[PDB]
């Protein structure tokens, strides 16, 4: 038996990171009034979304 | 002959320098984007009869 020496090391390293993100708003406001001499009206809406 | 040379070889080592090697290669790549737009609309009427 022949035997050699080959003492040897080898490493390798990868690693990968990510991160990703995403965002969105959207509002809305309405505001209405109605007037009459004997009569007065008043309508609100509000909307949000995320 | 040739399975002679493929089993031990053409030729025989006659000059041989004696060592340590060591390497190291290494790499990094980063990116980061980011972007955002808003919007924001107004719209108002006021009305007026007798």
């Amino acid at each position: 038996v022949d035997v050699q020496q080959n003492d040897s090391a080898t490493y390798t390293n990868v690693s990968g990171n990510t991160i990703s993100e995403y965002q969105r708003s959207l509002a809305t406001s309405v505001a209405i009034e109605g007037r009459y001499n004997f009569f007065s009206g008043s309508l609100s809406t509000d909307f949000d979304s995320n | 002959i040739s399975r002679y040379f493929d089993r031990v070889g053409s030729h025989f080592l006659t000059g041989i320098v004696m060592g340590g090697r060591a390497i190291l290669a290494s790499s990094t790549n980063k990116l980061r984007v980011k972007r955002d737009y808003s919007v924001s609309v107004v719209a108002k009427a006021s009305y007026e009869g007798l």
